């Protein structure tokens, strides 16, 4: 009973040449006014959100905290020796700092030289297309001591005691807040408290703190934190090529062939955390220099 | 070799019977008139077994408990279960930090099953439970004469080949050779079907042992008289006893809606491998692994399968049979319930299913006319004029001249169920005169009778005189009754409207044609006569004590006829009839005599008023009845005798060609082969029976209908069905909701196959274009065993869009449950509204919170990911790990409400098959609770506090309520337009591609 | 600040309408 595939009164898979056609047909205007309504309404849905700033801007209250090396657990693994051990970080940094050289800021009609000192936020009036494309304020290499050098087309870094810049996640209108004077015990940090968001390491448990013996941090004129003055974000349309601030961390005295983790913290009161998002506000790391 | 066993007992019955006496008592070693000594006896006792048949085979309720966990549609539940372990296995030992969604399912398929089991087995056995509280066997004493000496021990002390008497009332304890009676008359109707309680007689009459009368039989109960006889077959040898056995040892076949269960999973099964293997190769040409494409295909298949399909079809079944319960219409089975919708040729049993198994006045001849008295089961039909002298004089014949009696307890019992004491015949007359003529207690000692004369063997005739307490005439009464032709020699006046007139032929043929009126009906005439004698020749003290002739035996005055027969039960007509308006042929199967089963088959439908059999067309034309030709007979009836001299091909020529059968004088196992022949046509066939020859014929057949009363234990046990009220309309009732609940099933199989496109697309797309999960295990767990359960089930509710008792039964090779229509319909176009309103919803959701919907492609790679923290979405903004995972959650939980949204429409259009929303109408309203339950539902799983903790469902911004409504109401009206062109073109376009 | 929502009115809502619809569904099966 399933060799119904064809007989000499013209059937074939089941049904005749004529049904085929008719049933072909009918599908194939079916599913093309289905899919032509579809995208119709997809259409007025695009038509209902503006190009210039998202309608829901909630999912994202916490800003992130991420780091220059993705690795695939946040953990830096390699050997102080072997060159190749290493290469996947370096890989990464350069290729994240290859749009900071000084020669990728050079157009003078999209770039503006901020400041050698952070300063107050930079406001470029409203979010919307009246005014023409904003300003991207400039953030060369050199602000980051000690893990930016004059290298050659490989970033030559630290092998010994190595280097993790951090990066405050990218948001549109979002005015970075530091904390009051009134400091709830911060781990010391320098009297900047006005024009600069506070990030500080440490250790996270009795053993992790104990290993990692001394952290040196890099930033705009020698301050642990991202200036005032690179907020707020205008999104990506009016501020192409947008250089958000950057910010280093080196770990000098390491115990080597030991796995430590870090945990670097950002303050402030519009930076919120989460127990199930270890990356909103704060930031974790499993650093192993195994010689 | 025991198919050489049922193929042994498959064939008629053998005996030796036929032997002298002193032939029989040398062959078995037994005395005539004494037996045998006790120790002989006792030394056959522990020979072969005592004399009952061995018990049913137990089935112990593990077994049942675990056949409920299989069978068809579990078992695919259970394969998908197991491939959910398949890939879990293969997740966990082949990458890094597997997810946790293939154990999950698999232990949710696991527990679907078990549950499923638990409940339909539970159903089962409640069905069993109250039918072993029906046992009421009581243990009954059989006498039996040993060494010269009476005894009554248990039937089953009772051996072979001894002496055993038997008094009117009691039963026959196994099978008997008669060898000395005396009036007496045992009742053949629980095994062979004989009607009219037939007579024993000591000599050998018939070759055949089922018509002999020199054979007691097992179950057999003798009427009236006493007879004697040596036990000849014992135990399970009995013919009974062999009839069991084979009723016990036959098939029990693939019920209609098992086999469209199985289709139904056929074609799932084929195209849900279909999918998952192009898919499997489409993955392996994209960029996946081998690993990856593996999961991808069991996850593809897996969710092809309807996982609460099982359990709302099975409530839905267990809901019918919880209707046909309240109408005393028990179903041991779960799903014979069905069965009787898909019948195309009911099996009847005359016998007991039919007719009430009982000897009732039929009609009577007064005033040469004719009455027809009331002969219902429960007294609901026309009664005659009783307003006459003539009525009087013979409802006083009858009431004063007859050996019958009420018993102790007949009292608060009705006219016709209640117990008489006597024969069958006179318990009819007694009971007609309690009816129609007030009471017969006070009439018969008003007249006290004097003289009796019982009835002769031969010539026979009763007749008794009583005293007249007339304040008229003193005069004495005589009353006498007899065989018409008996009457008729012994008669001169005739009684009319109080006169007498002298027995002139212008009125006596009157009443000779209104006799073979009455005799060739198919009912047993007898004549009533009374006379008055006169006073001055017999004073008021002469005793007429009998010896000579002291009553006039001729020039009595004849009153009227009293005829009789086994009336069919009450809604037995318009039952029968109901039956063939729905399309199905009604075949009468019956062991009794041919001139009875004709006019009762006329009488209940199985035989219309105008057709004619082969030999009815021979008689009207005086011809040999081998001159006619059968084509121009539609009906005919067909003798056993004749049967089982039959091939295969000529019982097939003779229900293709003759739409009305009547078989009668059949062996109960030619009963089966009556039902075999019926279903080599590959129909269904039902068979309703009572006594034990149905027994095989009940359980072969699709469905076995027993009557829970009228019945012998062993054919309601082969049976499928019971009838505890014994109400044969229960029938018609069975094949109204088979229907009935086919075309609901099919709807609820449409709904929960139409939610699958939805289901299954979201992942399909996430393998195409790489974009994140648009809808997550939890959410389809949700639909598929959440909200979908309540709405799926208030489908089964469902009434008849039109008369199902008009169609004619479906077709077995055509009217499948599920076909191509069903799934061009749920699976090719509303299940796809369903998904592009889901994907609308999802895009909606990303575009709003910042991801464009063009900028989701090709995204998963860096979404799936656990350690993107900043991933870019479309206006440059960075977003974490557990923040963009929050918003496809959030994506996942109103992709879910959008399903139960889509659902609305979807349930108000599977609702109404043909007619429209309108026309129908939201008069279901377990449907209407359906939507409000599965709305308020969804909404709780949304905004619950934790729901986001524990099932991963965040709550819903009130706008994303909204993203669907287009989509559901798109989907009703392309759906209601459909029907509406159903209607207005009842053609082939709009109805055999869609109309499912 | 535009980055916060009233989720917790919502919520309230959802499950008060969650209550109201169910228990008119309870009625509607309930004709007396
Ligand atoms: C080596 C290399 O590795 C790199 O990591 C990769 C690499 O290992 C490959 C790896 O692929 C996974 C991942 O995409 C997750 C993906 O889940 C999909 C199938 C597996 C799941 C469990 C899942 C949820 C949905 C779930 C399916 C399993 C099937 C389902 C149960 C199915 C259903 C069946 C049903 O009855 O109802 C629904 C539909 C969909 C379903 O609900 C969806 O399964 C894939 C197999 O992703 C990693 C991140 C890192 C680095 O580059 C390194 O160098
Ligand atoms: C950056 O690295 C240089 C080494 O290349 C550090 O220079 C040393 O600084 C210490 C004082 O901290 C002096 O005692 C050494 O003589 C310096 N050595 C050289 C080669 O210059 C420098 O301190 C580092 N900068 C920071 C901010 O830590
Ligand atoms: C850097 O860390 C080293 C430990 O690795 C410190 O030196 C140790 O000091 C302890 C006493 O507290 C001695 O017992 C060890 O022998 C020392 N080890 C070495 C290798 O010197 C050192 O003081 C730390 N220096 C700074 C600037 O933090
Ligand atoms: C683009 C779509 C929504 C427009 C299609 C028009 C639909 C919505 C209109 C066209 C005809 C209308 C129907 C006309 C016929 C009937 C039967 C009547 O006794 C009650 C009104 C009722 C039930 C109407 C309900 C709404 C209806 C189906
Ligand atoms: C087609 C019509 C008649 C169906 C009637 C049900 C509709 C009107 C109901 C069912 C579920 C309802 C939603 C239930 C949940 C939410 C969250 C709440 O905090 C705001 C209201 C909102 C957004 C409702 C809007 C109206 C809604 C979509
Ligand atoms: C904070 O307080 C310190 C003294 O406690 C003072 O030197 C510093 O200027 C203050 N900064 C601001 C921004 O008020
Ligand atoms: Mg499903
Ligand atoms: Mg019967
Ligand atoms: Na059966």
């Amino acid at each position: 009973k399933k060799f119904i595939w064809n007989s000499e009164k013209k059937e074939f898979l089941g049904r005749t040449g004529g049904s085929w056609f008719k049933i072909l047909l009918f599908y194939v205007i079916f599913y093309g006014c289905l899919a032509g309504i579809f995208i119709g309404t997809i259409q007025v849905m695009l038509l209902t959100i503006s190009e210039f700033k998202p309608t829901y801007q909630d999912r994202v209250a916490p800003p992130g905290l991420t780091q220059i090396p993705q690795s695939q657990k946040t953990e830096i693994s390699f050997r102080p020796n072997d060159p190749q051990s290493y290469e996947s970080y370096v890989v990464s940094i350069v290729r994240f700092l290859e749009k900071y050289k000084d020669l990728a800021q050079k157009d003078d009609m999209i770039f503006e030289d901020c400041g050698n000192v952070p300063s107050e936020l930079k406001e470029r009036g409203e979010y919307n297309n009246e005014r023409g494309e904003r300003k991207v304020c400039r953030f060369r290499l050199e602000w980051l001591g000690n893990c930016s050098g004059l290298n050659d087309e490989t970033y030559g870094y630290k092998d010994g005691k190595p280097c993790v810049i951090i990066k405050l996640n990218r948001v549109l209108g979002f005015k970075p807040k530091p904390p009051k004077n009134e400091s709830l015990e911060t781990y010391p940090v320098m009297k900047y408290n006005p024009y600069v968001l506070p990030v500080h390491c440490t250790g996270k448990r009795d053993e992790d703190k104990e290993k990692v013996g001394t952290m040196e941090y890099f930033g705009l004129g020698g301050y642990p934190g991202f200036p005032l003055q690179y907020y707020p974000y205008y999104g990506k349309l009016l501020q192409p090529k947008y250089l958000q601030p950057l910010m280093a961390v080196q770990f000098t005295n390491l115990t080597m062939d030991t796995e430590i983790r870090i945990e670097c913290k950002a303050y402030g009161e519009n930076i919120g955390y989460s127990e199930k998002d270890r990356f909103q506000g704060r930031f974790d790391v499993k650093i192993e220099v195994k010689s | 070799k025991e198919r050489d066993m049922d193929e042994l007992k498959k064939e008629v019955s053998m005996d030796d019977h036929k032997l002298s006496l002193d032939e029989l008592h040398r062959k078995y070693g037994t005395d005539l008139s004494r037996g045998l000594t006790p120790a002989r006896a006792a030394e056959i006792l522990a020979r072969d077994g005592p004399n009952a048949l061995t018990p049913p085979p137990t089935t112990p309720e593990w077994v049942k408990f675990c056949r409920q966990l299989f069978g068809g549609f579990s078992m695919l539940l259970w394969i998908g279960a197991i491939l959910c372990f398949l890939a879990y296995g293969i997740q966990a030992a082949t990458e890094e930090e597997p997810q946790n969604d293939n154990l999950y399912l698999g232990v949710v398929l696991s527990a679907v099953v078990i549950i499923t089991g638990c409940f339909s087995y539970y159903q089962e056995a409640k069905s069993s439970k109250i039918m072993e509280s029906f046992k009421n066997m009581v243990p009954q004493q059989a006498l039996v004469i040993r060494n010269g000496e009476k005894m009554s021990i248990n039937a089953e002390e009772v051996v072979v080949g001894d002496l055993v008497e038997v008094k009117g009332g009691d039963r026959i304890p196994a099978d008997l050779r008669i060898i000395s009676a005396n009036g007496c008359k045992v009742d053949n109707s629980s095994l062979t079907g004989e009607s009219e309680p037939q007579t024993r007689s000591p000599d050998f009459t018939n070759e055949n042992p089922l018509e002999t009368r020199n054979i007691a039989f097992f179950s057999t109960n003798c009427v009236e008289g006493t007879a004697r006889g040596i036990v000849v077959y014992t135990g399970d040898r009995t013919v009974m006893g062999r009839i069991a056995t084979l009723a016990s040892g036959l098939e029990g076949g693939q019920t209609p809606i098992a086999a469209e269960i199985e289709h139904f999973i056929h074609i799932i099964t084929g195209v849900a491998v279909f999918l998952g293997v192009s898919f499997f190769i489409l993955s392996l040409i994209l960029e996946y692994t081998w690993l990856e494409a593996v999961i991808f295909l069991i996850g593809i298949i897996v969710a092809n399968v309807p996982e609460g399909l099982l359990a709302t079809v099975t409530v839905c079944l267990t809901l019918t049979a919880k209707r046909m319960a309240r109408k005393n219409c028990l179903v041991k089975n779960l799903e014979a319930v069905e069965t009787l919708g898909s019948t195309s040729t009911i099996c009847s049993d005359k016998t007991g299913t039919l007719t009430q198994n009982r000897m009732t006045v039929a009609h009577m001849w007064s005033d040469n006319q004719i009455h027809e008295a009331d002969t219902t089961e429960n007294q609901s039909g026309v009664s005659f004029d009783k307003t006459s002298a003539t009525w009087l004089a013979l409802s006083r014949i009858a009431g004063l001249c007859n050996r019958a009696v009420f018993q102790a307890n007949q009292e608060n019992l009705p006219i016709l169920k209640r117990a008489v004491a006597g024969d069958a015949s006179e318990s009819a007359l007694l009971k007609c005169i309690e009816l129609c003529c007030g009471s017969v207690k006070e009439m018969r000692e008003r007249y006290t009778k004097i003289v009796e004369i019982p009835f002769n063997s031969t010539n026979k005739y009763q007749l008794s005189i009583h005293k007249n307490p007339n304040t008229a005439e003193p005069r004495h009464l005589l009353v006498m009754k007899g065989a018409p032709e008996r009457i008729l020699d012994r008669c001169s006046s005739i009684l009319i409207h109080g006169k007498e007139q002298p027995l002139d032929e212008e009125l006596k043929d009157a009443f000779q044609n209104a006799y073979l009126e009455l005799g060739g009906l198919g009912e047993r005439v007898l004549g009533f006569c009374h006379l008055f004698l006169p006073d001055e020749q017999f004073p008021e003290g002469f005793q007429f004590d009998t010896d000579d002739v002291n009553f006039p035996l001729d020039n009595l005055c004849f009153v009227g006829l009293i005829s009789m027969i086994d009336p069919p039960r009450a809604a037995v007509p318009d039952a029968v009839g109901k039956c063939r308006s729905a399309g199905i042929k009604v075949i009468m199967v019956t062991g009794d005599h041919p001139i009875t089963a004709k006019a009762i088959a006329k009488g209940v439908g199985i035989i219309s008023e105008g057709n004619e059999t082969v030999e009815d067309i021979a008689a009207r034309l005086n011809i040999p009845v081998s001159q006619v030709n059968p084509r121009d007979a539609k009906a005919c009836v067909v003798h056993g005798s004749d049967l089982k001299d039959m091939t295969s091909e000529q019982l097939d020529d003779i229900l293709k060609y003759h739409t009305e059968i009547v078989f009668a004088r059949t062996s109960p196992q030619q009963k089966l082969i009556i039902v075999e022949g019926c279903q080599r046509q590959g129909a269904i066939v039902a068979v309703t029976g009572d006594g034990v020859n149905d027994s095989p014929a009940s359980k072969k057949a699709d469905i076995g209908v027993a009557m829970g009363i009228a019945g012998s234990d062993v054919s309601k046990q082969a049976a499928d069905m019971i009838l505890l009220d014994d109400n044969f309309a229960s029938i018609v009732t069975g094949v109204e909701e088979g229907r009935l609940i086919f075309d609901n099933l099919k709807k609820s199989i449409a709904y929960t196959l139409t939610s699958n496109i939805p289901e299954i697309t979201p992942f399909l797309i996430f393998i195409i274009a790489n974009i994140p999960l648009p809808l997550g295990t939890v959410t389809i767990l949700c639909i598929d065993l959440g909200t979908d359960m309540v709405p799926a089930i208030s489908l089964a509710y469902e009434q008849a869009e039109s008369d199902i008792m008009k169609r004619q039964p479906r077709n077995p090779k055509t009217d499948k449950l599920v076909n191509e229509q069903l799934i061009s319909m749920a699976y090719g176009q509303i299940g796809m509204i369903q998904a592009l309103g889901g994907f609308f919803t999802y895009f909606v959701i990303l575009a709003e919170n910042g991801f464009l919907p063009i900028h989701l492609l090709g995204l998963r790679v860096n979404w799936d990911d656990r350690w993107i923290n900043d991933v870019e979405d479309s206006y440059g903004q960075q977003w974490t790990y557990e923040q963009r995972k929050i918003v496809e959650f959030t994506c996942h939980t109103p992709f879910f409400v959008t399903i139960v949204v889509v659902q609305w429409a979807d349930l108000v259009i599977c609702k109404t098959r043909r007619n429209s929303v309108f026309q129908q109408g939201m008069k279901n309203k377990i449907l209407i609770f359906g939507l409000f339950e599965e709305t308020a539902l969804a909404a709780f799983l949304s905004y619950c506090p934790g729901m986001g903790v524990a099932l991963r469902m965040y709550p819903l911004k009130p706008t994303w309520w909204f993203c669907a409504f287009p989509y559901s109401l798109l989907i009703f009206v392309y759906d209601e337009v459909r029907k509406l062109i159903i209607r207005r073109r009842p053609g082939g376009w709009v109805e055999k591609e869609t109309y499912y | 600040d535009p980055f916060y929502y009233d989720y917790e009115t919502v919520r309230n809502g959802g499950l008060i309408f969650a209550a109201l619809a169910f228990i008119v569904g309870l009625i509607i099966i309930l004709s007396k």
